[PDB]
């Protein structure tokens, strides 16, 4: 497909068949097909989680700054007292995620092997590609076209970069993301990173 | 009926034996003699745990304390045992230990003198008076039920031991009562992370 | 009473040896034969002092009980009895082990 | 706190040692004229000593009875920065160097006479190889999983 850096030949192993292909691999990680498949799945999951994380730490801050719901900040959301102790929630999350991730791992190892429901035997997932289960996971029945996959990959990459920026710019400056953006917009030439220290 | 869908079964475990679900990640049973010995030992362990669990559970439901406290009297000098609330005249450490050693050694040696590989696990005859083992159709089902119940009993005994280690001087029943008192604060979480 | 304990322990050990563990001991001693050097027994190699005392082990008991078995089981019983006596003599208290 | 050790801000021998060092420096400082460069150098030395002692007090080390700081390599969470973090950094750097060297050796093994390439290094190939060490743990893990790490 496209070239990430003009004037540079794309790597031979990247043929453009994969969605979201731009030939960006200067360090030679995906020189083996098995590594390519594993890293494709890893890039899907890391980024499918990142989009949700970025939305969760972005939208409530905006809606609170508007003045509709008062919500604690994403860094201070752990100190608040909830209906249950953090340990019980962690244990429940650990068990459920153990189950679902072991199911996904068994799907990755042997494709089309864990499609069948273990309890109600009459229900099974339709056959498809790895990483896109479909079926019940696609309740609205949207076609898994290549353009949609490219859009999803681009959005995931942007979300990963945004999460990294959130973490770094909250570590350096004690304020949150939206207030940092507002402060920068107040005076663009005297509020950048180089102005600080 | 595998222990994990999509995981290939080992060659030596095909599913003919009762309770055969193809679980052997470490491959400890490749040698047939080792497999036979492991089967016999597993059956013995399952039967022992199945007999032991009600013995732990029936006390602490009545006025008596628990399984751990019932062993305390031997540590104190001149201690005497009790049963159902009545002291036993012949309750003292040396005589009790001697009788237990003699009887258990005799019965274990008599069990071990058997030569037939099948009889070492399912002897039959004078050990089953009711006669449920005559019909071959129900024998496999009964063996499967026994194996599953024995595995559950072993897991229960491990749970009992770990619960006692977590809460010294505490019984399983009072642990269940404490958990039922407030299910959202008294869990394994506060012990896992301190 | 030392006599009662000694007699009880010795009798129980002799009864256990004669009636219970006789076959196991015979089978195990048959499995591991005489010590051998370079594939031959110590007497076959040329050592006259390593000759088995066949006459001593012969006995008229129906099952084959001989003097050596009596000595071994009596020694075990006496060791057990004197351990019991010595341990019961003193007043050591573990105090919650 | 640990093994009968005293926090370095509390201990008195630390301040005594600082006093001895400052007095020893001032003894030589008194000789030269105030405007002379040696006086400025000695004043800078005194300031450096004071800053070093202040930083050592701040970082929370534990001096012993003799008044010198001690290092804890147990793994206690209060003293992870003394040993564990520099250890991780050193392991990362050493793995980088080893991976780069092994990659260059494997790359030049193909030619007919690798000895002339070893005695006379080629710069473009080494420059291309060097920057691949930034991701050495992932590559090593994947090669171990595949089975290309160990020769047969
Ligand atoms: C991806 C994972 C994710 C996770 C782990 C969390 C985690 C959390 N959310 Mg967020 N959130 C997310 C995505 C996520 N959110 C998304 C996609 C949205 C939609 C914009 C929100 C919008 C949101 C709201 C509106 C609120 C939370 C709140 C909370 C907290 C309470 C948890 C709960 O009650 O259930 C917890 C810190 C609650 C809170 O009290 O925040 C401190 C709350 O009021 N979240
Ligand atoms: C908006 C970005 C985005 C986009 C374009 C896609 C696109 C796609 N997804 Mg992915 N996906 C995403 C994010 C995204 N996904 C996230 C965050 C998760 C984790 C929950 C997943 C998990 C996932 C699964 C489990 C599956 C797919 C599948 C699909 C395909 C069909 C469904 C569809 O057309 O979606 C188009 C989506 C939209 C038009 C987005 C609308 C806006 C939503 C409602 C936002 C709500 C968020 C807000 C902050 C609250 C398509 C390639 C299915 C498939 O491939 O089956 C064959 C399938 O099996 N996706
Ligand atoms: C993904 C896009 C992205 C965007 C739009 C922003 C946007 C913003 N950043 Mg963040 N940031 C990001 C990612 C991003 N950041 C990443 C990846 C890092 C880690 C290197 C940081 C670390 C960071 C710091 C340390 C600071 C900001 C600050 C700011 C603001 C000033 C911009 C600036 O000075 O240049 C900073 C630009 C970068 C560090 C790299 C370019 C960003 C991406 C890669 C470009 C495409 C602005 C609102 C400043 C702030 O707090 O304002 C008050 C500030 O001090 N950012
Ligand atoms: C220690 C007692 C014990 C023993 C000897 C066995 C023995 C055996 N099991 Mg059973 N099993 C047990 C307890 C035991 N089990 C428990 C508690 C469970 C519930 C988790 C099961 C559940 C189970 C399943 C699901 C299956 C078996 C099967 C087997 C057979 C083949 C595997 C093997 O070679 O294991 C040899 C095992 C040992 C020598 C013990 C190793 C213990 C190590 C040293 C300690 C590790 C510590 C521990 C994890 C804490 C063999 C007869 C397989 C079968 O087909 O049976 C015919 C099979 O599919 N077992
Ligand atoms: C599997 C082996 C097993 C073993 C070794 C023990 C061992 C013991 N039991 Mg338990 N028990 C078991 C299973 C077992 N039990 C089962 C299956 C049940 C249900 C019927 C019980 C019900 C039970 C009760 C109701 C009591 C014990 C008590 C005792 C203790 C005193 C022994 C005694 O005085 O007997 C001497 C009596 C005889 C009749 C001699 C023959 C001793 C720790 C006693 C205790 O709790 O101590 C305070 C007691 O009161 N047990
Ligand atoms: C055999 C089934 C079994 C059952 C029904 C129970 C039941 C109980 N456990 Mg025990 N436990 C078991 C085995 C079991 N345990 C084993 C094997 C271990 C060793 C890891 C423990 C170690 C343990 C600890 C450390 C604690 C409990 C406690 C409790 C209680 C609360 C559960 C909880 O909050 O988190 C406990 C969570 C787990 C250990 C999961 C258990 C599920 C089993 C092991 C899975 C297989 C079960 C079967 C197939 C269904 C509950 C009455 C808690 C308590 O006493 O609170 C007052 C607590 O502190 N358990
Ligand atoms: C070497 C051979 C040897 C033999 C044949 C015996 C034989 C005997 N000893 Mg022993 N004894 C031995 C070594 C030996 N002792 C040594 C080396 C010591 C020194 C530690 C002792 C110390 C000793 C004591 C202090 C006592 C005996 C007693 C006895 C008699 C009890 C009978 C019995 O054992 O059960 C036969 C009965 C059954 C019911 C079966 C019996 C005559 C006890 C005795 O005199 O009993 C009356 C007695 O009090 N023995
Ligand atoms: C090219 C990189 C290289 C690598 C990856 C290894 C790898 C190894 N060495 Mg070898 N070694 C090397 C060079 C290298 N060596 C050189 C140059 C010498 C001569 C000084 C030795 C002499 C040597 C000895 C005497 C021993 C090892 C041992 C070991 C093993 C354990 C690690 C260790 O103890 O380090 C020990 C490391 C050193 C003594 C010095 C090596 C570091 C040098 C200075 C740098 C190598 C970098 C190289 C110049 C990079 C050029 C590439 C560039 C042009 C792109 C391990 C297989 C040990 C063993 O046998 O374990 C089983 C051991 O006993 N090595
Ligand atoms: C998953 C992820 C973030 C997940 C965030 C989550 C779950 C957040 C959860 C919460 O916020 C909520 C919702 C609400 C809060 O109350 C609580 C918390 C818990 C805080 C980020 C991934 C972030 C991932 C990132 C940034 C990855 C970057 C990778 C890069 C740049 C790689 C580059 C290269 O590899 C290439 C592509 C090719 C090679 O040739 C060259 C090199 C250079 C090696
Ligand atoms: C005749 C007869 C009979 C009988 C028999 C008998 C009765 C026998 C006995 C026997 C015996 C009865 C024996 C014994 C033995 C013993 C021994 C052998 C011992 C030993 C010992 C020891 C060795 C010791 C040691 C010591 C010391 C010295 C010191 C201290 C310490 C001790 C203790 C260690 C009958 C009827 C049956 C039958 C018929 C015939
Ligand atoms: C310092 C610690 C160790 C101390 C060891 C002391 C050992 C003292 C041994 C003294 C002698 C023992 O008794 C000795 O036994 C041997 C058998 O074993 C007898 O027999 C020996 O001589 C006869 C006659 O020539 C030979 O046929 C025979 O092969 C030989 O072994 C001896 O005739 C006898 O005298």
């Amino acid at each position: 497909k496209g070239e990430w850096l003009p004037g540079l030949a794309s790597p031979d192993y990247l043929t453009g068949s994969l969605a979201g292909d731009n030939g960006f691999d200067p360090l030679g990680l995906a020189e083996d097909p098995e590594n390519l498949k594993w890293f494709v799945q890893a890039e899907l999951v890391n980024g499918r989680w990142a989009m949700l994380g970025v939305a969760g730490m972005l939208l409530p801050e905006v809606f609170t700054k508007i003045g509709i719901i008062n919500v604690p900040e994403w860094y201070d959301a752990g100190k608040e007292q909830y209906f249950a102790s953090s340990s019980t929630l962690f244990v429940i999350e650990f068990i459920l995620f153990h189950y679902v991730e072991i199911r996904r791992w068994q799907d990755i190892k042997n494709p089309g092997s864990v499609n069948q429901d273990p309890i109600f035997k009459q229900y099974s997932l339709p056959k498809g590609e790895v990483g896109y289960p479909g079926g019940i996971f696609n309740p609205l029945n949207f076609a898994p076209t290549q353009e949609a996959k490219e859009k999803e990959l681009a959005n995931g990459r942007l979300a990963m970069l945004a999460f990294l920026g959130f973490v770094v710019q909250h570590n350096v400056t004690g304020k949150g993301p939206f207030e940092n953006l507002l402060q920068h917009l107040s005076d663009p030439w005297h509020n950048t990173i180089v102005q600080t220290f | 009926a595998h222990w994990m869908p999509g995981e290939p079964r080992p060659a030596y475990l095909d599913g003919s034996a009762p309770g055969d679900f193809g679980f052997d990640p470490l491959g400890l049973g490749e040698v047939p003699a080792n497999l036979e010995r492991y089967k016999e030992s597993e059956l013995i362990h399952c039967r022992w745990a199945m007999l032991a669990v009600p013995g732990i559970l029936v006390p602490e439901a009545l006025g008596y304390g628990n399984w751990v406290k019932a062993q305390e009297w031997a540590a104190l000098p001149g201690g005497q045992a009790t049963y159902l609330g009545n002291p036993v005249p012949w309750g003292t450490l040396p005589t009790i230990l001697a009788i237990e050693f003699l009887a258990i050694a005799f019965v274990e040696h008599q069990r071990s003198m058997e030569k037939d590989p099948e009889k070492k696990k399912y002897p039959g005859g004078a050990f089953d008076p009711l006669g449920y083992s005559k019909d071959p159709k129900k024998l496999e089902e009964l063996k499967v039920k026994e194996i599953k119940n024995g595995r559950l009993a072993l897991l229960a005994f491990v749970g009992f031991c770990v619960q006692q280690s977590a809460y010294p001087g505490t019984g399983p029943l009072e642990n269940l009562a404490t958990h039922l008192a407030d299910p959202w604060h008294n869990n394994i979480g506060d012990i896992v992370i301190p | 009473s030392p006599s009662i304990v000694i007699s009880l322990s010795t009798g129980l050990s002799l009864f256990l040896g004669r009636f219970v563990f006789f076959n196991f001991q015979r089978e195990n001693v048959a499995k591991q034969g005489l010590p051998e050097q370079n594939g031959k027994t110590h007497f076959e190699a040329g050592d006259d002092r390593a000759k088995e005392y066949v006459s001593l082990l012969k006995s008229n008991d129906p099952i084959g009980f001989n003097i050596v078995d009596v000595l071994a089981w009596g020694s075990i019983g006496h060791i057990v009895a004197y351990y019991i006596l010595a341990t019961s003599s003193n007043g050591y208290d573990p105090s919650f082990f | 706190d640990i093994s009968g050790l005293t926090p370095c801000k509390d201990s008195k021998q630390f301040a005594k040692r600082e006093k001895q060092q400052i007095k020893k420096l001032e003894s030589s400082l008194k000789l030269y004229a105030p405007e002379s460069a040696p006086a400025l150098a000695l004043n800078a030395q005194i300031e450096k000593t004071k800053r070093r002692f202040d930083n050592y007090g701040k970082y929370g080390l534990l001096c012993g009875s003799d008044g010198l700081p001690h290092l804890i390599v147990n793994g206690d969470q209060r003293h992870w920065g003394e040993f564990i973090t520099p250890g991780i950094l050193f392991l990362y750097i050493a793995g980088w160097i080893g991976w780069v060297g092994r990659s260059y050796l494997i790359a030049i093994s193909g030619e007919k006479k690798p000895a002339m390439k070893e005695i006379i290094i080629d710069v473009p190939l080494a420059s291309r190889i060097i920057f691949r060490g930034f991701i050495w743990p992932v590559a090593a893990y994947r090669e171990f999983l595949n089975g290309d790490l160990i020769a047969k």
